[PDB]
């Protein structure tokens, strides 16, 4: 199947004496595997998945040096944007970056990403050609022109087609057994009266990993849409996740409704019903 | 632009020396490099933000100061013989792969005794009649002698404008004795250009010695940085 | 720029709640921007000390998320809540723990 | 040391191709710029290449990168006297600090093809008896003798080019702390 | 491994 790697980076300037907070998080197939935070007592890239313990000290040393360079880069970039937008000096501002690659099972690069946001809005992004830029506003045109003149896209293209692909491959080899790990959801239905002869049926899934999951309600073989509510999938805090989905139904008809739970850990989807 | 000051410095051993650099690139990173006999670019100190500095690879004997974004100075509190070298400032945007933009360099000589600093005698030898006759060319030869240290630049000026065609200058001053260097250059023109009395030829030797910062006692010439020229007019002889 | 996002808050227990069993109360706050946020967990309207905060992360829409958690032992009598202050909102938002959600 | 650059200096005949090479130790290095430094000036970026490429060309300059042997080179076609300069190779990984080689001093010289060597004496008119010796128009093969005596000085081959016409020439100068010397033997 | 950004914004 496909695979992905991403580095999500944030620098947040602070109105006082402190330099910007800089954080970088790496993901392989959407699982956090490394992290750097400038606010840590000893700021350094750290392993966040067991399988990253295969890398020697030089890996962590040189990645750490890289983060230190990025931190300066973000500091300079924040200061430049503050001038481009004519913003006041004593505020707080957020610059973010997403970078990485999607790979096929044949290890072909399917798509490279290199994009930024300022104050929560898209700022600039490298196009799919890995050669040209899309700039969202006036300030970003300044950046675009600057990067066009210095040939910046070529450097990101090199990263995305070379290192990004090659290191993702290495990480998948080292992380294979752990990346395949699943915990199946445990499911049950709860029954909660509400006014005018109606009841909420809430279908729960608990203790599952990874977070991806689908819950559906059905009646008489048709999947439902109205009277329905889903909560965002949420961590339990112990590395597993939780979700529920609910439907409002007529009192006396509850047992006609069935919930289905779809999750990769399961040998097949769960189907269940209120069982009083 | 990245501009260094001074262009040349002669200092006493144990004296204080400050080399300055000013950049108008609005760059955050600034650097000081050392180059020895035209080789190497060795990082002494650098700085990635106004008002702070970082130790480079060969920091010892040197301090740096970054009082503003534009300015980065290299400070030698107690100059030693071994700090005789050429020093280059640079700037860059962020660092890493971003291009370094360099100043034009500062030559430093550190000496035990500044009484040895001496400007050149500049002599212009006129072309041989045998060359003019046999080859329809006229080679003028300029010789600068008796100078110390070797911070000299020789240029030729024809009719008030600097020329580069027809010139070859020695790349390296020749050491004649402990405290005495010599340098030569030649300018070759056609016989008839030399034979024209309207043509003016000038060898200019730029000597870099002491500056205004140096105090000098009462009775003798201060061997300051200065231009010294020798000249000749063409003639139909 | 740019674009603020209002935090989305869930308060819920790690394990199914029972009065008298020790448990973990979570406050999961997502979809917010900017990243500056204040998060308290409250018992009877009073700040709980020693609430732990996860690392903050962000999503592909740029919005941030974080988990606050504390040890607790639910009872019939005690109210629990999570209170959040963020610049997207005029006033703090307080979300009470509902054990059925 | 991580970037190895040889030779210290090299001469190439005008119109020839100069080949400058460097080697590096860190196989992860992925950005390789060359800097050119002309006498009395500072280094300036000449050309650069990323490790995903084999070559980069700009006018008469080409850089080549060979990952397998960890070798970088710079080729200059139709070498001009104006290409005389020190060339620095360099390498780095990522955003790490640049590592420079020691630099190769390149001098491009004409190979003179109709040599008529001669020796002349010249006089300084602002002097009593001061003279020097000029050895000019000799061929580019021969070694200019060096002084076999304290008190007399002979300079190295110095090539000039009167771009007024087509007339390059090798020359060298000698002078002494005396008029006991004579130009007609000092040069051979 | 992470990106090492080039020119600043």
């Amino acid at each position: 199947g496909p695979h992905s790697m991403r580095y999500f980076e944030t620098a947040v300037s602070r109105p006082g004496l402190e330099e910007p907070r800089y954080i970088s998080v790496g993901y392989v197939d959407n699982k956090e595997f490394v992290r750097f935070d400038s606010d840590a007592e000893n700021p350094r890239y750290e392993p966040r998945a067991p399988w990253m313990e295969q890398e020697g000290p030089e890996y962590w040393e040189r990645e750490t040096q890289k983060a230190k360079g990025q931190e300066q880069w973000f500091r300079v970039s924040l200061r430049n944007l503050l001038g481009y937008y004519n913003q006041s000096a004593g505020g707080s501002h957020t610059l973010q970056q997403m970078s990485g690659c999607d790979l096929g099972s044949d290890w072909r690069l399917l798509r490279g990403y290199l994009q930024f946001a300022y104050e929560g809005r898209d700022y600039i992004a490298l196009n799919e050609d890995l050669k040209t830029w899309t700039a969202a506003d006036m300030a970003a045109q300044i950046t675009r022109r600057k990067w066009e003149q210095s040939g910046a896209a070529e450097h990101y293209k090199a990263y995305l087609e070379g290192e990004c692909v090659e290191w993702l491959h290495r990480y998948l080899k080292n992380g294979n057994a752990t990346l395949l790990r699943t915990d199946s959801p445990k499911a049950h239905v709860t029954h909660h009266p509400r006014s005018k002869g109606e009841v909420t049926l809430r279908c729960w899934a608990l203790g599952f990993y990874p977070a991806d999951i689908t819950l559906t309600w059905q009646l008489n073989g048709e999947e439902l849409t109205q009277d329905m509510e889903l909560v965002e999938t949420r961590p339990a805090g112990d590395g597993t996740f939780q979700k529920w989905a609910s439907v409002v139904v007529p009192l006396g008809k509850e047992q006609n409704y069935t919930c289905r739970v779809y999750h990769e850990g399961l040998p097949e989807p769960l189907t269940l019903r209120w069982e009083p | 632009a990245v501009t260094q000051s001074p262009r040349s410095k002669v200092a006493v051993t144990g004296g204080k020396v400050t080399l300055s650099c000013h950049q108008t690139n609005n760059h955050d990173y600034m650097y000081w490099y050392r180059q020895d006999t035209g080789h190497g670019l060795r990082l002494i100190h650098y700085s990635y933000v106004a008002d702070s500095t970082e130790k480079g690879d060969i920091p010892d004997g040197y301090k740096a100061s970054r009082p503003s974004q534009e300015n980065f100075s290299l400070i030698l509190e107690l100059a030693s013989l071994s700090q005789t070298a050429v020093y280059f400032c640079a700037s860059s945007d962020a660092g890493g792969r971003n291009t370094l933009y360099f100043g034009a360099g500062t030559r430093l000589s550190v000496l035990e005794d500044l009484r040895n600093v001496t400007p050149p005698k500049v002599s212009l030898f006129e072309p041989s009649k045998a060359e003019i006759a046999n080859k329809q060319k006229a080679t003028l030869v300029c010789l600068a002698r008796g100078f110390f240290p070797d911070h000299v630049e020789l240029s030729w000026w024809v009719n008030g404008k600097e020329v580069h065609s027809g010139v070859c200058t020695d790349p390296q001053a020749y050491k004649e004795s402990n405290y005495s260097y010599s340098l030569s250059s030649r300018l070759r023109v056609s016989a008839t250009f030399w034979h024209n009395p309207r043509n003016h030829f000038r060898c200019q030797v730029q000597f870099h010695g002491l500056s205004e910062e140096d105090k000098w006692p009462e009775g003798s010439p201060k061997p300051v940085t200065q231009n010294i020229s020798a000249e000749a007019w063409g003639r139909a002889d | 720029m740019g674009i603020q996002k209002t935090p989305q808050i869930q308060v819920y227990s790690r394990h199914p709640p029972e009065n008298g069993k020790p448990n973990i109360l979570n406050c999961y706050v997502t979809q917010f921007h900017p990243p500056h946020i204040e998060i308290q967990m409250l018992k009877n309207g009073k700040k709980i000390p020693k609430v732990e905060m996860s690392d903050m992360s962000f999503s592909k829409d740029w919005s941030f998320y974080i988990l606050a958690h504390t040890e607790f032992t639910p009872t019939e009598t005690d109210t629990y809540a999570c209170r959040v202050k963020h610049d997207s909102m005029a006033e703090p938002k307080t979300v009470y723990w509902d054990r059925d959600m | 040391q991580q970037v190895r650059q040889s030779p210290q200096s090299l001469t190439v005949w005008e119109g020839g191709t100069t080949v400058l090479t460097c080697s590096y130790e860190d196989s992860t290095f992925n950005y390789f710029p060359w800097y050119q430094q002309f006498p009395g000036e500072g280094p300036a970026l000449l050309i650069s290449i990323l490790s995903v490429s084999d070559k980069k060309e700009d006018g008469r300059f080409t850089t080549f990168f060979n990952k397998r042997e960890k070798k970088l080179s710079l080729h200059i076609i139709d070498s001009q006297p104006g290409d005389s300069a020190t060339y620095f190779c360099a390498a780095l990984y990522g955003n790490e600090k640049i590592t420079f080689g020691a630099g190769t001093k390149l001098t491009i010289k004409p190979n003179i093809q109709n040599p008529e060597p001669a020796v002349y004496q010249l006089k300084d008119p602002r002097s009593q008896d001061s003279t020097l010796c000029l050895f000019t128009d000799f061929d580019s093969q021969i070694n200019v003798p060096k002084t076999m005596e304290s008190g007399t000085f002979i300079t190295d081959k110095c090539v000039l080019d009167m771009k007024a016409m087509d007339s390059k020439s090798n020359g060298a100068i000698a002078w002494s702390n005396q008029t006991s010397f004579t130009c007609q033997d000092i040069f051979k | 491994k992470a990106p090492a950004n080039f020119a600043t914004m």
